[PDB]
């Protein structure tokens, strides 16, 4: 049977909360990094010094650390989760490093992304999965779990296959393309003052209920 | 050097500064404004010799961040007796200036020693790619490393200018030497640091907390003191030549 | 321009100030009901100048995000938790036209690899659920299916359709009247015309299921919910 | 209270006036040009058809999440960040201990374009993972779908079969029972093993504690988010040494513990 | 998928102080420190970089005979670091420091003996 | 309508009477 309660809440004024603490584990955002707003931080999550995270996202630390690293991006409907365990047996947690540029819609589970990597979009990362440094993966590429990316590297498809080795030029582009990166949500982070007026709102709604 | 690795960084702080004044201020009124002479003005520049060339040495070998600094005020402190060995009004003016300025300097670099302990800075190397991760923390660091080595016209280029002028003052040309010495060694182990922040690419960085805005705010001040105390110096120089002065009259 | 940038920076100073000092009114009559954690989401976002430009008579989910110089013309929909980010570029959508569920639309966030192409959406186009395109041209009354993946540089000719979860590489030209699909997306076969009546009718019913989402939509917030969460012990 | 405190909080009345007539001169020097935040108006449950969504009791459905229609989700099932329940046209039902992962998107259809048009049919103890797409299809109890994943219409997963992460499954493909389909078009890739049975049914029992935890936090009123907010900074570090000369033990308080079953452990 | 994790794993054996025997992971081409601090058998916090100008021995081990052929020899530096470490001033013939060790297939098996850990958190 | 922290309205008044203080404090000297 399907009862339901009289006293769920069908319109939260407040809307979705964008830092979520789970007892102690309370999500870390630097000073300098641009979290949007609607964006969804849960429990083991850090974000460090010039990062971004885009619109629609979520990272979800509930089962294992998050972490995005410095002057690293996860852009827009990208969801980052984690797991108690990998099936290689090394440590879970989800550790995106430095100059790391992931693609919009990518799925990431507890995998590690080394120093100056670049995620197609719509890419998928599972449990165990690791990008050695300055390797790219193409959009819509499938990395099943455990599956390794070797340094200096292109790879693609579903799923993901050598493709071709990079060009030192080539890998030299990564962190330029993870600081214009940065450089464009500056825009964005000037554009909110460290207060919002919406208390205001609340306040006029209430006084009109008396 | 043991005891200012090992007490609490604030602890450490605190000692580097205060009882130097205090203990200077009771050398000059019992040695100065009493008599028995040259054998102590030679007991001082003896010492002070020594703990230029020591502090240098010991400091090249040093890789941890707090010994470095304790071993760099060991030097000073030998530079600065060397003001109270040469027995002179421009002497004991020298000596003030440079505890003056030392005393800045040092409060600089324990304020950015303290703001980096919120990450548990402990090594030299744990500085790496501080260029990168917090630019204007890594020029301020700079500025204070490049004024202990006494670049001109940065304000600790007085301690050395007026050791030199005390070697052909007093008439020491073994001192000229040493000094000369003892700095370039000090400029080495001043710009392994810059190196470290500026030209290194280490594998695995630390990223630091931001400072409070204490820290921030005396950094600051201090910072603009470092750069610009040369521009307008007659405050400090009038005053130390008044303290000089009022010693024996 | 310029000065617009620079007006629009003092003007944040001022706004920062007055805001300072309503919280300190606020603080001296023992309030702290501005430390309440209240959602910053703004269906239309502004980027300086760069500003959504939305007709009236197209439906806008509260929960989309439309980001800079985005146009929206009339009898379009943009459904729930849509993103579309026209900041480096532009973004235009037809008339007709429904962006699904979870769809995004973006351009090139820096034009490191070459300059940035807008994203142009034709009139009565259907772009499924899910979908992502970045940087592209989607012509008049084609289809993008569900999940799938359009590069930049991309045209989609009228007509065309992009079967569900395809992935169409950079520059690819899609032909009018047939399906590519697939991983990388290829000629499966000519269109029959069927399917061109669907895809009109399909948009048509969007249209009608969009008017009445928005009247849902704009019904007046219940005071009684908003009540129950004041009222929480 | 008393006099000082009424002349306090009129000079607060005047400063609060001040403050606000600063902010709209800084809003008229920008040109107008901000888009002004307002309150939200998102709804996580709607209506629409007079169709209104049947949750029950213990569902833990996001804040951020939409419910709309005639939406039926059974008991201990959880509705995560950013999803989309979009039962408009048709019916969508999800039965009992489900989880549907963030990001992910349901619907259905009116009228297929060939064949019998089926409701969306989630079952008990079903697994979907983020950011999957589930559309006008069937998927029967203890099935896993994965992260990524995208089914058509008519598509029916049986029990105990599963959809690999990123698969993408024709129209009126059937996964049959203990078997693991994958790829794009997806297709059958091998039998699936009993520990990876006992995963499924593991994968839905913790979500099922996992939504618990969600709930509770995302449910709390203002007054006990800066209650918690105080109670984290204070407990954040220690000094367990000056407590030991203190003769004290502190101790963290409950409303700062998870429960064991999400803990790693 | 032709390139697994599974191909880097190195299969370790370590001893703890109380003498316990545990089976720990690293990765080739990472140091015998990581592997150790993935478990915790060594604390991350304390050694955090593998650069031998930011080591007081922390990441210390001892090694049979029979593995420390497999290794390349101690450096100079190493000795140093080793002996001025030790309390009594004397350098273990079968001491390595972990951060110096880079991990490789021929050590698959390699035996581990973790010391009791030092002081390092100065104040 | 009133402002019930006493200590609160106390540090007020106390902030007050420092900046005005302060003010005659200048303008006296
Ligand atoms: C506590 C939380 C619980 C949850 O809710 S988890 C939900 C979030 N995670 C997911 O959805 C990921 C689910 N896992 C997958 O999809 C895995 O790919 C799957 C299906 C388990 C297969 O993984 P493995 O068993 O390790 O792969 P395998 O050993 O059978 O390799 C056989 C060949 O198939 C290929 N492959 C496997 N994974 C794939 C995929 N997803 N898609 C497409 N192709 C795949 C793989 O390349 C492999 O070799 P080859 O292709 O024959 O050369
Ligand atoms: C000639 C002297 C002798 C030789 C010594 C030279 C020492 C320096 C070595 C030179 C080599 C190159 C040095 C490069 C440094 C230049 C870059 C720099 O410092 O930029 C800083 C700028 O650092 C400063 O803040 C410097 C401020 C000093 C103020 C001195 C000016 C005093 C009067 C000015 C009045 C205010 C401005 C008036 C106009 C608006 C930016 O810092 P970030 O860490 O990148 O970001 C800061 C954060 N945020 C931008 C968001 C605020
Ligand atoms: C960080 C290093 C960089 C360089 C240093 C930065 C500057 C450091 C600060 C130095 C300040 C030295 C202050 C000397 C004390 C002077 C006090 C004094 O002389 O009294 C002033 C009053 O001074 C004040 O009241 C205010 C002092 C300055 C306040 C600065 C605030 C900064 C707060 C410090 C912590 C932050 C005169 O007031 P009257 O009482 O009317 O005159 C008395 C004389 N007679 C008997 C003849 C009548
Ligand atoms: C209509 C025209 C009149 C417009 C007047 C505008 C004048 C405003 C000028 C700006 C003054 C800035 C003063 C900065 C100090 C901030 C004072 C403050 O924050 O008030 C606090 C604390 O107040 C104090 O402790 C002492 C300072 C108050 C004295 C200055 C108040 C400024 C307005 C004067 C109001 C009193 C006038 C009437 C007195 C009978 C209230 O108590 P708490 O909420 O518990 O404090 C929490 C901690 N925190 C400081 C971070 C907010
Ligand atoms: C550290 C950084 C110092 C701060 C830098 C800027 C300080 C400048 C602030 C003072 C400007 C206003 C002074 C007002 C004034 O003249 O009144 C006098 C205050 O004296 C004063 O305020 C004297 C301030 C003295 C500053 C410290 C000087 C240290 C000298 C270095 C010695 C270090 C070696 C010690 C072993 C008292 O009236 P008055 O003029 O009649 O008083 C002398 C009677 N004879
Ligand atoms: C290579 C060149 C080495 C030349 C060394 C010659 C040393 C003679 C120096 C000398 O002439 O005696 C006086 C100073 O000596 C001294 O100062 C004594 C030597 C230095 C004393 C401290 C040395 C310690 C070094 C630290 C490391 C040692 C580690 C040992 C465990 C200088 O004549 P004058 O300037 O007094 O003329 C007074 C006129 N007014
Ligand atoms: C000479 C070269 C050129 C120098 C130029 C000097 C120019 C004058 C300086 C201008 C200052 C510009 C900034 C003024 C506005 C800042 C006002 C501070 C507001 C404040 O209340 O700060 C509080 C902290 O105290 C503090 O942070 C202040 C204390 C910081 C140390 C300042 C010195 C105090 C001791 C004196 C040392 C002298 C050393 C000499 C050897 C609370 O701050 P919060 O609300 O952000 O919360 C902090 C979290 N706990
Ligand atoms: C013991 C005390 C130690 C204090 C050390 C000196 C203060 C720290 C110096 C570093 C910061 C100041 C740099 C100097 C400013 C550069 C311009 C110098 C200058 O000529 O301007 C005059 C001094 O201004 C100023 O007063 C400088 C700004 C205040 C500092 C104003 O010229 P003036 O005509 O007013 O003064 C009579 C001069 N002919
Ligand atoms: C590398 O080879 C070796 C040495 O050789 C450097 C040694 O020594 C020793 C052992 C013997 C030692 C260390 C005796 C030396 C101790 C002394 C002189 C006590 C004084 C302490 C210090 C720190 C010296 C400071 C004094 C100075 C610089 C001069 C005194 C003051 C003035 C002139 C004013 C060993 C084993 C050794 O293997
Ligand atoms: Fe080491
Ligand atoms: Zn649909």
């Amino acid at each position: 049977q399907v009862t339901p309660s009289p006293d769920r809440v069908k319109w939260d004024y407040r809307g979705q909360r964008q830092i979520i603490p789970l007892g102690q584990w309370l999500p870390k955002v630097a000073v300098d990094a641009y979290v949007a707003p609607n964006v969804v931080l849960a429990g083991q999550v850090t974000v460090w010094d010039g990062s971004s995270v885009w619109n629609g996202a979520v990272l979800r630390g509930d089962l294992n650390k998050i972490t995005v690293g410095f002057c690293s991006n996860v852009q827009e409907r990208c969801v980052v989760h984690a797991a108690w365990s990998s099936p290689t047996g090394l440590p879970a947690q989800t550790l995106i490093d430095r100059y790391v540029t992931v693609g919009a819609y990518s799925l990431l589970r507890s995998c590690t992304i080394e120093p100056e990597c670049i995620i197609g979009q719509h890419s998928i990362l599972m449990e165990g999965s690791l990008v050695e440094t300055r390797s790219i993966l193409e959009a819509g590429s499938v990395l099943p779990p455990g599956r390794r990316i070797p340094s200096g590297e292109l790879w693609g498809g579903n799923p993901a296959r050598f493709i071709r080795t990079l060009t030192n030029e080539e890998t030299l582009e990564i962190p330029k393309l993870a600081v214009a990166i940065n450089h464009l949500s500056g825009d964005y982070f000037s554009e909110f003052l460290p207060y919002s007026t919406i208390y205001l709102e609340v306040e006029k709604f209430k006084k009109s209920l008396g | 050097p043991d005891i200012y690795e090992g007490s609490p960084t604030p602890v450490t702080a605190f000692l580097s500064i205060a009882p130097k004044i205090s203990i200077f201020a009771n050398i000059l009124r019992v040695f100065i404004y009493g008599s028995y002479g040259a054998t102590l003005q030679q007991i001082f520049f003896f010492c002070s010799i020594a703990s230029m060339i020591l502090g240098a040495l010991a400091a090249m070998a040093q890789t941890k961040v707090k010994r470095l600094l304790a071993y760099s005020s060991i030097g000073h402190v030998g530079y600065i007796c060397i003001g109270f060995s040469c027995g002179t009004i421009e002497g004991i003016q020298s000596l003030l200036i440079g505890i003056f300025i030392y005393a800045l300097m040092t409060m600089d670099a324990f304020a950015i020693v303290l703001a980096l302990r919120q990450t548990r800075v402990k090594y030299i190397a744990d500085l790496g790619a501080l260029a990168k991760t917090n630019p204007i923390l890594a020029i301020t660091f700079s500025i204070t490393m490049f004024s202990y080595a006494g670049i001109p016209p940065l304000a600790g280029f007085c301690s050395k200018f007026y050791l030199f002028f005390a070697a052909l003052g007093c008439g020491a040309y073994f001192l000229a030497l040493v000094g000369v010495v003892t700095s370039v060694i000090g400029c080495f182990y001043y710009i392994r640091l810059v190196k470290r922040m500026f030209f290194d690419t280490p594998r695995t960085w630390i990223l630091y907390e931001p400072m409070d805005r204490n820290k921030s705010l005396l950094l600051a001040m201090t910072s603009f003191f470092i750069t610009l105390f040369l521009l307008y110096p007659s405050p400090l120089f009038s005053v130390t030549h008044q303290m000089a002065l009022s010693l024996y009259l | 321009g310029t000065l617009g940038r620079a007006f629009y920076s003092v003007g944040f100073w001022i706004r920062e100030t007055g805001q300072a000092l309503d919280r300190l009114g606020c603080r001296l009559q023992g309030k702290n009901y501005f430390r309440e954690q209240l959602s910053r989401h703004r269906t239309l976002m502004n980027v300086f100048d760069k500003a959504p430009i939305v007709d009236k008579e197209a439906f806008v989910a509260p929960s989309a995000s439309v980001i800079g110089d985005v146009h929206i013309g009339r009898g379009s929909s943009i459904w729930y938790g849509c993103v579309l980010r026209g900041d480096v570029n532009t973004v235009s959508v037809g008339s007709g036209t429904n962006i699904q569920d979870n769809s995004l639309v973006h351009v090139a966030k820096s034009n490191l690899s070459g300059k940035v192409h807008p994203t142009i959406i034709g009139d009565n186009v259907t772009i499924g659920h899910s979908a992502v395109l970045h940087g592209c041209t989607v012509e008049d009354e084609t289809f993008i299916g569900m999940g799938a993946t359009l590069l930049d540089g991309v045209v989609v000719e009228k007509h065309g359709m992009v079967a569900a979860g395809a992935l169409v590489r950079q520059n690819t030209r899609i032909p009018s009247g047939e399906v590519w699909g697939g991983n990388p997306a290829r000629f499966l076969r000519k269109l029959t015309d069927e399917e061109i009546a669907f895809i009109s009718q399909s948009a048509t019913n969007y249209s009608n299921l969009a008017q009445a989402h928005a009247a849902e939509n704009a019904k007046p917030l219940n005071v009684i919910e908003f009540e129950k969460v004041l009222r929480k012990k | 209270m008393g006099t000082l405190g009424r002349a306090i909080y009129t000079v607060g009345n005047w400063i609060r006036g001040t403050g606000q007539a600063l902010d709209r001169v800084g809003s008229l020097l920008q040109g107008s040009h901000r888009i002004e935040e307002h309150l939200s108006r998102h709804r996580t449950l709607m209506n629409v058809f007079d169709k209104s969504p049947l949750v029950d009791k213990d569902v833990f459905v996001a804040p951020s999440a939409s419910v709309i229609g005639d939406v039926q989700i059974g008991k201990g099932s959880s509705i995560w960040y950013g999803c989309v329940l979009r039962g408009d046209v048709n019916n969508i039902s999800v039965g009992s201990g489900t989880n549907i992962q963030d990001n992910t998107l349901v619907h259905v259809a009116k009228t297929n374009i060939s064949g019998k048009v089926l409701p969306t049919l989630i079952g008990d103890n079903v697994t979907v993972g983020h950011s999957a797409v589930i559309h006008g299809c069937t998927v029967e109890d203890d099935a896993f779908v994965g992260m990524g994943a995208t089914l058509l219409d008519g598509v029916v997963v049986e029990k105990h079969a599963m959809v690999a992460a990123g698969s993408l499954v024709k129209q009126n493909t059937r996964i049959p029972s203990g078997e693991v389909w994958g790829g794009n078009p997806a297709k059958f890739m091998r039998k699936l093993t009993d520990e990876e049975i006992v995963y499924i049914s593991q994968s839905a029992k913790n979500y099922i504690n996992l939504a618990q935890i969600h709930a509770s936090e995302n449910s709390k009123s203002f007054e006990q988010i800066e209650v918690e907010r105080a109670l984290r900074k204070k407990y954040a570090r220690k000094d367990e040494d000056y407590d030991s000369m203190l003769g004290i033990t502190r101790e963290t308080p409950p409303e700062l513990i998870l429960p064991d079953n999400v803990l790693p452990g | 998928g032709s390139k697994k994790v599974s191909d880097r794993i190195v299969k370790l054996s370590a001893i703890d102080p109380d003498g316990y025997k545990q089976d720990i992971i690293g990765l080739s081409g990472q140091t015998l420190l990581r592997a150790l601090t993935h478990t915790g058998l060594i604390d991350p916090a304390s050694h955090r970089l593998d650069d031998i100008e930011a080591c007081s021995a922390e990441c210390e081990v001892q090694i049979a005979e029979e593995w420390l052929e497999k290794l390349p020899p101690r450096t100079y530096d190493e000795e140093y670091v080793l002996k001025r470490s030790s309390r009594s001033r004397i350098l273990n013939k079968h001491s390595r420091l972990g951060c110096q060790v880079v991990l490789t297939q021929e050590l698959q098996g390699m035996v581990v003996a973790v010391p009791e850990a030092k002081p390092w958190d100065i104040p | 309508k009133v402002s019930e922290d006493k200590n609160r309205n106390y540090a007020v008044v106390a902030g007050v009477v420092a900046i005005v203080g302060s003010i005659g404090w200048y303008l006296k000297a």
